[PDB]
């Protein structure tokens, strides 16, 4: 065995081995080594992806107007952000500006996105780590009824409702086929909700699986279809005409009446459900505020997103702040230049891939995806593997760091960026949330936190849908119809020789696409997505990523249920698709 | 009385499939979980991880084999020795095969399962392969689609359960029902095709009567699905009707047919 | 002034003369006038129907395949029925026999009607009459979820949903902006609900005026689209197509899915919001049963409906019973033939229409419809009625009798009817609906047992939607799909000469339309219509008809307020459309 | 902050266009009424009946002068010295002048109040006849169909609020947005249609793939309206989709354009 410091942890990989493989209720494959010692404590973590599909390989060669659709299936989760990230990177090369609805139209999309991706991630799949689902038969609906509307406004809360609920689950589980719950960590000592708030979670876990629905005709309309709605180079194709003949070909006014109908639906089931049961969570689970932590002290990293200004993606235009904090020194929030080749690197010193040096990073405009599969001195075999070898090559992916730093990204890195800027609305919501839970501000620092300000976030992007939608209707009032530009579609108009870098903050955190074309085709395309930051193996001196830091130092009340680490895993939302593409 | 015990894997994919399930309109998928089948293992929504899963995986397969349904979504990569897809330390191609071998029969949903999808497109790294070039003793029912639309998918497991019986299906394996017609022969811009008033640049007056997107590179001509007539997310639009043209994205091979924008 | 004596009521048109005219929370248009003696007490009433338009003029010279579409047009609230019961006639006149599928469908239109306009009629129609809005405002929100949880298991009964109900309404009124709540009844003594009840059922309204649009989908899929859904004769237009090729094109397992979605949702809105709030309305407001009997006690009839065995129209095969009670004598069950000329019969001696001799009654296989202004002296003149002549000609309306008896129609009578004549299902619900109300049998003939009997069929039919669905289901998995007989569609196929008759159980009570063909073409198209039965005027034995008889000896506390009349012309829901045609 | 006040008056009608009003998915119905207008008179709806009802129409439009919009449903007949629609004792079309003159605009919702429809058909027997016949000095919106779509009513309703202004309009006065394009320029088996794939005789084997209706005398082809694109009932269905051809119920004497089953 080996013992290093790195980042304030000691890293030590003596003592009994656990493994979780697979990874359950993330997207994709991911899988999950840790060393326990005598007192059940982890003192070393190892995250791995294991899938890889090579997208950067595929679209060299192709044509830069086709990049969108063929990224966007890099992730059927967060649908549309890698099509979004696209047109911009594309748009930003050749040295095109779209029209004022086509950036608003753009930003009403990843708003709905950020909706749908948090609701449905809060209930299925973190809920079942904090609800005990089995535990809501001994409920009193009563009771159940009385806690609900202690807690909100939300009209379904009658005794009788909560009885049916329990009574469909009781018959659920009769005949003995539990389904989805089949084998679960029902009882734990972990588990510390009363049987009443089990009942209402599980009640509300069946409303946001049924409503979830909705939230997405909003891309369809817009983008024809969810999943995987379609875009172009230059801005939307959901041509508009309102009062002029031919409107039925077009987004009219019936179209955006059934827009508006669904913003409004959308805001009301965050606020009044999602809103008090993340709160809920919170009071019963308040040590889960000093648990988890990992970098979210130290380094955390956002570019912003949502630009109000078309075509400006600087600080003055961008409605979710962007900035760097390393250190744990929140009082330098630092700007971030994608362009910079020592800003953004990539290393794979322990990833599955070739590099002419694999101790020194590599930029994006300057990157490399070589795919090689060698996991060395494993226990087992290459085809068989018992233990990874975190001394070697250990993942299908590569290291991000910025200026040599381990960064953590997602919905916390932004609240803290945002809150330590100075944003108002950020530090207004974020104060009166720990006031109400009796905590100090650095109990957000943590795997209850992340929770928390996941959906604080859905409830800041419910409200914006409602802004960016009033300022198209202001447009159109006006007689401002225009949804693309065209002088640059044809090959012919661009530059020879060009590159461009797109960025937004998909669901998960910071999202870039850097593109190089040549001769009217793309000569290199190269990935950096949120999750690759969050669940990256570790570099050249020994650094340790966003999920291996949150995984250190945590107590397991029994090894061989991983409840507490499917806790912290699952509070980052994992999209290992997204992470490997 | 008990439900149909069901198994859904996932091999190479991005989740649009299973996504696009739990959009369902009518049945909802919460009443098809609760009501219609029993959804025995599924790494998406699942309590258990880890040991616990393999338990539940090998406890489902061994009590009610010959007797359960497989869903797959996603496919298997030959390359590096099946290493590009990882499930408990082996490769996916393992998975995929035991739980092929206790099926009764199996669902491919969307183009990754039925044909390869994207990962498969030139120069196809991952060397993926679709379900029925490594399954050859099964009935295969192919649902393609990137994804297949959510009312589709839900419609075919009802009649599955209803009816009793796997759905009538063309040469390719698509069952007839949604699969029968192309888009172009239920589109509702034909008239404009049949006029030659077509769309020449985006958002020119064409575009904003809803005029033909031929020119514009619509491969609806030789694309089989439901699109045009059932449409998506409880009937509120499609590709076409929101200004874009068809990519092909149910057939075999759509990402190597030439640009989005070139001329069917 | 004058007095007589008919049907035990003594009809005196001595005091004070009161008018409404408009009549509101109708269809179409309706003028009502009273006298009323020293005590406030009703002791004339006069039912006039105030529209024409001349449908039965307007289908002579039609293609028979043509009359259902123009017949629908009657009436735009209990849309179908016409349509219904004109391919009945005509397939009866040509002898056609349709597919079991068709039968089945048509049998599913007809119930989606019943439940879509039974619903509307109690809470936009005649809700008002029951609920004081304003009284609303000064509800206890706790103290109204207390009251909604202790008579259903409906989910939607929050204490804060019911302040944001209460508030939305503050905030409507505050401006002076009443809409339709101006110039309203509020405050009348007759008013008898406590404030939470009134919030309650207030509540209930705005989520009936929602819901009610989700119901016709089924109209929508089998029919194309509601109002006013598409028929032929021969069957039904909707082909059938589940598993071969171009089922895209065709009712095929989505089509059905959706269907199946709206039935359970239609039956739970049924069961645990109309049903409690109908069953409240009769325990807060006991002695109406004891007000507006009219002719409930005398002569009641019901020509049945719902055909269980295709093109079989007997009483082995009809759902709804058919019958006919005469001079209070329950316990003889009469049958009904409508081709006898002895049966049913219409008089036009107190109507706006000519017949050679005004004495005597036509069978609608000899009727005329002949219009004749002829308004006689009201105070004013033939252009400004200041007080209709109830001696000579007063109404559009025809008057209808049975075997020379002015009968009632309607849920209350095909209740009774079925009821008598031992129908188990029917004596047990309304058994156990009187002994929870603690009333005797006799307390259901009256107005408040009009209103409760609405609610028990829309609860009836809720259930028989299912019982439908399922056989047409049946149908399919044993490979019958067939929706049209067509052997003869062709007019070289028909007789030269033929009559028919289509009979059925709208929502308002029994209808049939009586249709002659000769060479190709509709020679005679006469329909009487179930608002024509309750709104007769008077024949020429001086007999009244049902809502005259309602209406005497009806007490009223404020003479310049009709609250008492409005009630009980409400309990009948009248559709004036229908009544004239 | 005041809502715009609306008259809703009845002539001979149905009530099919106050039923599609309600059936409204986006807005709903209800919030419309409560939200964007002030609905200050209506038959159908209001509490007020007789002398109240009376009382309310005349203040609304006496206090309101120049400044409500009047919906018209049905229409007024010219037999029997207009006795055959009798308001407060009075021929309808009375009611109707005073409620147009005091209007700063006037919708005529549905066939009926556009053209004539049922009622109108031969022969006529009550003389119905149209409100831009009889009203001839206000703007008239004439937004046909037996009745129009739900979601059509709405989003013209919406537009006038959000845009304060009336929608432009063809030849005929109906609203460009909807009323622009045949339902045949539309139509999705207008493939069938181009191929001579047509249906024959009902449930045939063409009728059970969804070929054209056009042998089976669909009138489409001269029909202009939006059932073909923005649909009926939430999007739903439309009468095509169903299996009936269109009737024409959107035109101008479509009653007596010959058998419906007639090409
Ligand atoms: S838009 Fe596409 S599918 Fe539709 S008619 Fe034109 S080419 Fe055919
Ligand atoms: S069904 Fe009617 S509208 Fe459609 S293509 Fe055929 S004729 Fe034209
Ligand atoms: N959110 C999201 Fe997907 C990830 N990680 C992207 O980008
Ligand atoms: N119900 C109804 Fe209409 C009436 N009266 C008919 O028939
Ligand atoms: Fe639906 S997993 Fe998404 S990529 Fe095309 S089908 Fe595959
Ligand atoms: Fe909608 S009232 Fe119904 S008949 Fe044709 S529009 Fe008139
Ligand atoms: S791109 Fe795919 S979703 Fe339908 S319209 Fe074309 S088959
Ligand atoms: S009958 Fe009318 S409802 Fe539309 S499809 Fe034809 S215009
Ligand atoms: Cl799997
Ligand atoms: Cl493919
Ligand atoms: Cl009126
Ligand atoms: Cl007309
Ligand atoms: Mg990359
Ligand atoms: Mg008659
Ligand atoms: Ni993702
Ligand atoms: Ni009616």
């Amino acid at each position: 065995s080996t013992q290093y410091e790195t980042q304030g942890y000691t890293i030590n990989n003596a003592g009994r081995r656990l493994v979780v493989d697979p990874i359950t209720r993330i997207e994709g494959h991911m899988r999950c080594e840790v060393n326990i010692n005598d007192q059940n404590v982890i003192t070393n973590a190892v995250s791995c992806g294991t899938m890889f599909r090579g997208l950067e390989i595929i679209l060299q060669g192709r044509d830069p107007r086709d990049a969108w659709a063929f990224v966007e299936r890099i992730c059927g989760v967060c649908t549309g952000v890698h099509a979004l990230a696209s047109v911009y990177a594309i748009e930003d090369a050749i040295g095109i500006k779209v029209p004022d609805n086509a950036n608003i139209i753009r930003n009403i999309m990843l708003a709905t996105l950020w909706c749908h991706n948090h609701l449905v991630h809060f209930y299925q799949l973190a809920g079942m780590d904090w609800i005990d689902v089995l535990d809501a038969l001994k409920a009193d609906p009563r009771k159940t009824s009385e806690l609900a509307q202690s807690l909100s406004s939300w009209p379904k809360s009658s005794p009788g409702y909560f009885f049916d609920v329990q009574n469909r689950l009781k018959k659920f589980v009769e005949g003995g086929q539990l389904g989805i719950f089949r084998n679960g960590y029902w009882g734990h000592p972990q588990y510390k909700l009363p049987p009443e708030a089990n009942l209402m979670g599980f009640a509300h876990y069946l409303e946001a699986l049924d409503f979830q629905r909705e939230i997405v005709k909003i891309h369809a309309v817009f983008g024809g279809k969810n999943p995987h709605p379609n875009w172009i180079v230059g801005g939307m194709p959901c041509a508009i005409n309102i009062d002029e003949s031919g409107a039925v070909g077009a987004v009219n006014m019936e179209r955006l009446n059934l827009v508006q109908s669904i913003i409004t639906r959308t805001a009301d089931f965050i606020n009044n459900v999602m809103i008090p049961d993340a709160l809920a969570i919170g009071q019963f689970n308040k040590p889960w505020s000093e648990i988890g932590t990992g970098l979210s002290d130290k380094c955390v990293l956002s570019y912003g997103a949502f630009p109000d200004i078309a075509n400006d993606f600087g600080e003055k235009s961008l409605l979710m702040p962007g900035g760097a904090v390393i250190n744990g020194d929140f009082n330098n929030v630092l700007p971030v230049d994608l362009v910079d080749p020592q800003q953004v690197q990539e290393f794979v010193d322990h990833a599955w891939y070739r590099y002419p040096n694999d101790q020194v990073g590599r930029h994006p405009f300057d990157g490399i995806t070589d795919p090689w599969y060698n996991p060395g001195d494993v226990k087992g075999s290459d085809t068989n593997i018992q233990q990874l070898n975190e001394q070697e090559r250990y993942s299908w992916i590569k290291a991000p760091r910025w200026r040599g730093n381990a960064m953590e990204v997602g919905p916390l890195a932004r609240t803290l960026i945002a809150y330590h800027k100075g944003d108002a609305a950020t530090v207004e919501s974020v104060d009166r949330m720990m006031s109400a839970l009796n905590l100090p501000l650095s109990g957000i620092q943590s795997t209850l936190g992340r929770i928390l300000c996941r959906a604080h976030e859905a409830q800041w992007a419910a409200g914006k849908l409602q802004y960016f939608f009033d300022k198209l209707m202001t447009n159109l009032k006006n007689g401002n119809l225009a949804t693309a530009s065209t002088e640059k579609w044809e090959p012919a108009t661009w530059p020879t020789e060009c590159r461009g870098v797109g960025f937004t903050e998909a669901p998960r955190g910071a999202l870039g696409h850097w593109a190089a074309i040549r001769d009217g085709k793309i000569d290199l395309y190269q990935c950096v997505v949120p999750t690759t930051w969050n669940a990256s193996p570790r570099d050249p001196k020994g650094q340790i990523g966003a999920y291996e830091a949150a995984l250190m130092n945590t107590k397991m009340a029994i090894p061989e249920q991983p409840l507490e680490i499917l806790r912290t895993l699952h509070s980052f939302n994992p999209c290992l698709a997204c992470s490997t593409h | 009385k008990p439900r149909i015990p069901v198994v859904w894997i996932h091999g190479l994919e991005c989740t649009c499939c299973t996504e696009s399930f739990i959009r369902s309109a009518h049945p909802l998928a919460k009443d098809v979980i609760l009501s219609l089948i029993s959804l025995d293992y599924d790494d998406t929504l699942m309590a258990a991880a880890g040991t616990q899963a393999e338990e539940v995986f090998e406890d489902i397969i061994t009590q009610y084999n010959g007797k359960y349904i497989l869903a797959v979504e996603g496919n298997p990569p030959l390359g590096e020795q099946g290493m590009f897809c990882i499930s408990s330390g082996r490769p996916f191609i393992e998975k995929l095969k035991r739980a092929a071998a206790g099926a009764s029969a199996i669902i491919a949903w969307g183009t990754c399962a039925s044909w390869g999808c994207v990962q498969a497109a030139r120069p196809n790294p991952t060397q993926a392969t679709p379900i029925d070039k490594v399954i050859t003793d099964k009935p295969i029912i192919k649902v393609p689609g990137c994804p297949p639309i959510p009312d589709v998918m839900s419609a075919i497991i009802t009649y599955m359960v209803t009816f009793d019986r796997l759905p009538d299906v063309d040469r390719m394996g698509r069952p007839l029902m949604f699969y029968g017609q192309r888009i172009h022969d239920k589109c509702y811009r034909r008239a404009h095709f049949d006029a030659g008033e077509f769309v020449q640049s985006w958002d020119d007056d064409a575009a904003r009567k809803g005029y033909c997107l031929y020119k514009m590179g619509c491969k609806g001509p030789t694309t089989y699905n439901a699109c045009s007539s059932t449409r998506w997310n409880d009937g509120v639009s499609f590709p076409i009707q929101s200004g874009h043209g068809c990519l092909g994205c149910a057939e075999n091979g759509f990402w190597d047919r030439g640009s989005f924008y070139s001329r069917v």
